[PDB]
């Protein structure tokens, strides 16, 4: 075929059948956002600049949800799902560890 | 025959899409009768099909029109004078100045009167003799020798629309909200010809160096190319071009005084002689209460250098001096120590006089 | 009361806000919204259509966009937190040693306030525009504070470098409030402190952090002075030191008393 | 016996209201019993204020929640930096 | 007779899905092509199988 | 109240004792990430932290290295930097009295 090819075309084939089963499945999209304030309840900030107050996912414990730190919201009605590793500068420093 | 009674009929009702509400679009080009390019107020450009039986003539100039709002689909068109941010004042708004309580500057009154107000109430003289028309008028000068007083005077006397704006309703917030003042602008002026404009200060827009990296940079960069492509269009038009005055020389983008667009450059000058400065205080005097025994010509020959806006500010304290003395007149007491203040110009020799 | 109230509250929706832009005919307006777009929209039977002009501001239905009610003006959030500041009072003689000072102050800002008939005996143009300056620490916020909460006054006060926005000229859309704010409530005071921030020399070769600053200093300047003159609107800098102050702003006539305190 | 009875009938419809998530907004005015917000999103909206949350507490730029399907002053947020 | 059974059919035209200009950054060998919508990104998008 | 002298006298130190020992709100800052590159968000930067300072009064502000927001003296008429210089200026107006400058003490190094 050789369009729409960016492998060996052998382990892609059963690549193929997994991407269906991920695609169904809701892990993804989550929108990336950030946390600005915890409320003993959380305030979120969206990259496209509008505020949300959301709730809690039944993934994980309230104990990881931390200040600053980046996390991942529901597509639609926006609920925190999962907790991310910090920082986005890393693309000049992430590149001189040697 | 019957078949011209439906098709009345059945013209009716595309009209009926026409509804409360609309979203406003500006018609930008034609490609064919039955489509052409919008660009919508949201920032969205569009290739939409036309309404039957619209004029085909008047969409074609720059004009604003109506899209309803669940397809961008054009089903009509507003008229040429709407949908302007900024309208014609002179109502009542016109200012009270005049040419004569301006003072000085008779050089400058004939250049300007002859680079604005002659091509409008006479195109012929210009064409006849085989001299380009001055078109665009530039004003540069250090700050305050009376660059806007003088066209304060020339809104009252043309009998011309007038579009008055600074240059900073030009900068937007949202987005491709800046080339769309300016494509405005000029139709306005186009519309009720012969017109003015006038930018009180085109500095900030006009500026000679770009980053072209941050957001700020790249909003500009857009104001200023379409200033200078409508400002080649305005040729073959009753229209005078723009007015347009800076304190500063040194920052203007030189690709505004190419020929072709800004033409004339007026000069106003700091130095005043002997002649002008008196010319300056004969004029505020004369509507102020002196006593006979003050005189002007005690003031003239102190300052080598003076402008008249220096000038404008000795008379009012002055005239706030005599306030505390409690004198109708000024009188040359007042006048001697209002004079020694608000001039100075002294850093330079100031204690350092053995340079000679 | 208050949980029935709740239950009636929920039926009730919100309208977004816009102006008129511009009469088009009798039935239909010309609005444009606070979110972007602009509109032609329908009236109510209710509404005056001669109150219904360019300039007044009034909300729509989000079902239909068509006008609901009249709006009158609205002061914007900046606009408030800047006549919400001064707090209590201090004594006119609690300043001492400047009483010279005090005076020339005065000839400015009380005089033409009472008296313009005074101003219109001589033929002069009464003085607007007053710039204090002198070593810091010297009283020169003091002497504005004072007499701000004795005059009576409307009184915005303004710290210079905190209508500085992030966004692309924001900052131009607050300095055009307050002078707007100020020539309707009149007669006011706009008095703003340590004016270095943003009446910074010309530059025109630094970076664009400098080019942003030059969008409002050159604003600042035809709103002072322009076409339109102000009204009653008074308007007092205070500065550390006049040096490093653009010639065009510290120019006489724009800044007519330029009062030194020693 | 029954004053008791209404006021948890109504509380089951306020709290499904109240049901997260819901969109932040701060006061650019009350007009005093009328609040007019302007949201996060960047808009505004004038409504006649929910008079549960009092105008007293409502000073000019405090933060309150809204109710993002219907604009509704949901309820007020604590201050935040 | 080309008028009339234009304007009826006229109203179900106009409920466009609209349209929107880009240009040719440039091409590749799947029939594909980069176009940059203005405002926006850019996207990878085929062309109609007949041009 | 102001610390200055050599460096390895310990004015870091002094504060850091402080820190513990009152059990007021410390607040610790730091000159330099005070200044942003962004157009005015260093601005928007000190008065909330003022701000944060009254809820939790009373309080301390630690400022550490204000060399980062330096010297006010120049005036060219090419370049100047004028950044630090916005939000040292905004500094200021927090220590003025209109802003209580009473429930906060300022401990500068
Ligand atoms: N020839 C003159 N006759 C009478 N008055 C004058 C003359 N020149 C200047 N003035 C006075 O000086 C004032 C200042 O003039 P103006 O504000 O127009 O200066 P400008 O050139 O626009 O300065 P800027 O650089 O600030 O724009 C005028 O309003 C007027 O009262
Ligand atoms: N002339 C004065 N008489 C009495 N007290 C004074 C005088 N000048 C200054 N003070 C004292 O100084 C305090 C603050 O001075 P102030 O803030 O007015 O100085 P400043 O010139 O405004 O400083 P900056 O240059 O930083 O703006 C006042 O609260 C007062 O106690
Ligand atoms: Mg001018
Ligand atoms: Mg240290």
């Amino acid at each position: 075929g050789v369009k729409e090819s960016d492998t060996g075309l052998a382990p892609s084939h059963l690549w193929d059948i997994m991407g269906d089963r991920q695609r169904l499945g809701e892990e993804h999209p989550l929108q990336v956002a950030r946390c600005t304030k915890i409320i003993k309840k959380y305030v979120i900030n969206l990259k496209q600049i509008a505020k949300f107050v959301v709730g809690l996912g039944e993934r994980v414990s309230p104990t990881d949800i931390e200040e600053g730190m980046r996390v991942g919201v529901d597509r639609s009605k926006y609920n925190i799902e999962l907790p991310l590793p910090p920082r986005i500068d890393p693309s000049v420093t992430m590149m001189t560890v040697e | 025959r019957h078949l011209k009674r439906e098709l009345k009929r059945a013209q009716e009702e595309v009209k009926r899409i026409q509804s409360v509400p609309l979203v406003i679009g500006q018609f930008l080009e034609p490609i064919d009768q039955n489509t052409g390019i919008v660009s919508s107020t949201t920032g969205m450009s569009y290739v939409v099909r036309i309404l039957s039986t619209l004029d085909r003539e008047l969409l074609k100039p720059s004009m604003s029109v109506a899209l309803h709002r669940h397809s961008n689909a054009l089903v009509d068109i507003l008229p040429p004078d709407s949908d302007s941010s900024i309208s014609v004042m002179g109502e009542n708004e016109k200012p009270d100045v005049t040419y004569a309580d301006v003072g000085g500057l008779d050089m400058q009154k004939q250049e300007i009167r002859e680079a604005v107000e002659l091509p409008l109430v006479q195109a012929d003289l210009y064409e006849q003799i085989g001299i380009d028309p001055p078109r665009g008028v530039l004003l540069y000068g250090p700050p305050g020798t009376g660059k806007t007083m003088l066209v304060k005077a020339v809104a009252n006397s043309t009998k011309a629309a007038f579009i008055r704006v600074n240059g900073s309703e030009f900068v937007h917030k949202y987005l491709g909200e800046g080339p769309r003042m300016v494509r405005d602008v000029f139709r306005l002026a186009r519309e009720n010809a012969p017109s003015i404009i006038f930018i009180d200060e085109v500095d900030s827009i006009a500026t000679k160096r770009f980053d072209a990296q941050t957001g700020s940079d790249r909003e500009v960069q857009r104001i200023l190319i379409e200033l200078l492509t409508q400002m080649d269009g305005f040729d073959q038009s009753t229209n005078v071009k723009v007015i347009m005055a800076t304190n500063r020389a040194d920052t203007l983008d030189p690709a505004l005084l190419r020929p072709g667009r800004l033409d004339r450059k007026i000069e106003f000058p700091s130095l005043r002689d002997r002649r002008e400065r008196r010319l300056i205080f004969g004029t505020i005097a004369s509507k102020m209460s002196l006593a006979p025994e003050a005189d002007l010509d005690s003031l003239i020959i102190r300052n080598d250098s003076l402008s008249g806006a220096v000038i404008a500010a000795i008379m009012q304290e002055a005239g706030l001096r005599a306030v505390r003395k409690n004198r109708y007149v000024i009188l040359q007491s007042d006048l001697e120590e209002a004079y020694a203040t608000q001039v100075k110009t002294d850093n330079t020799v100031d204690k350092f006089d053995f340079y000679k | 009361d208050k949980t029935e109230n709740d239950i009636k509250a929920l039926q009730s929706i919100g309208q977004l806000i816009g102006e008129v832009m511009k009469e088009l005919s009798e039935e239909k307006y010309i609005v444009k919204a606070s979110s972007g777009p602009r509109y032609i929209v329908g009236v109510r039977n209710s509404v005056d259509r001669s109150k219904l002009k360019k300039g007044v501001r009034v909300t729509l239905d989000i079902t239909t966009l068509t006008i609901m009610r009249i709006l009158p003006r609205e002061t914007d959030p900046l606009v408030y937190n800047m006549t919400s500041f001064e707090q209590g009072e201090i004594t006119f003689d609690g300043i001492g040693g400047l009483t010279e000072q005090i005076r020339e102050l005065r000839e400015v800002i009380e005089l033409p306030l009472k008296n313009p008939e005074i101003f219109q005996r001589v033929g002069i143009k009464p003085p607007k525009g007053v710039l204090l300056y002198g070593p810091p620490g010297t009283g020169k916020t003091l002497l504005a504070k004072a007499v701000a909460a004795t005059i009576g006054a409307n009184f915005i006060f303004s710290p210079a470098s905190g209508i500085v926005d992030k966004y692309i000229g924001e900052s131009a859309r607050i300095i055009r409030e307050m002078f707007a704010y100020a020539k309707e409530h009149e007669p006011c005071i706009i008095f703003m402190d340590e004016v270095d921030a943003i009446g910074g020399r010309r530059f025109s070769e630094g970076t664009s952090a400098d080019r942003e600053i030059q969008r409002t200093l050159m604003e600042l300047l035809t709103q002072m002075d322009g076409f339109d003159n102000l009204g009653q609107t008074k308007i007092i800098m205070a500065t550390n030191r006049p040096d490093t102050l653009d010639p065009a702003l510290l120019r006489p006539g724009r800044l007519d008393r330029k009062v030194e305190i020693p | 016996n029954v004053m008791l009875e209404k006021i948890k009938d109504n509380k089951e419809k306020i709290k499904n209201n109240r049901q997260l998530p819901y969109l932040v907004a701060n006061v650019v005015e009350v007009m005093d019993k009328a609040a007019v917000v302007k949201t996060s999103s960047r808009q505004t909206v004038f409504l006649p204020m929910v008079g549960l949350v009092d105008p007293d507490k409502l000073k000019p730029n405090d933060l309150v929640g809204v109710n993002k399907d219907s604009y509704l002053i949901l309820d007020t947020l604590p201050s935040e930096f | 007779n080309d008028k009339v059974r234009f304007i009826k059919d006229e109203l179900r035209l106009l409920q466009e899905p609209g349209s929107y200009v880009g240009e040719v950054i440039k091409i590749v060998s799947d029939k594909k092509v980069l176009v940059k919508v203005q405002p926006e990104g850019k996207y990878i998008v085929d062309v109609a199988k007949d041009i | 109240a102001l610390m200055y002298g050599p460096p390895g006298t310990g004015k870091t130190l002094l504060a850091r004792a402080c820190a513990a020992q009152t059990n007021a709100t410390f607040l610790k800052l730091a000159a330099p990430q005070l200044v942003q590159m962004y157009i005015g968000e260093g601005a928007k930067l000190v008065r909330d932290a003022f701000a944060l300072a009254k809820e939790k009064a009373p309080t301390i502000i630690f400022i550490d290295e204000l060399d980062a927001i330096g010297t006010k003296r120049f005036d060219s008429e090419k370049s100047g930097d004028r950044e630090v210089q916005r939000t040292m200026l905004e500094l200021l107006n927090q220590l003025d009295g209109f802003s209580s400058d009473d429930r906060v003490k300022v401990l500068a190094a």
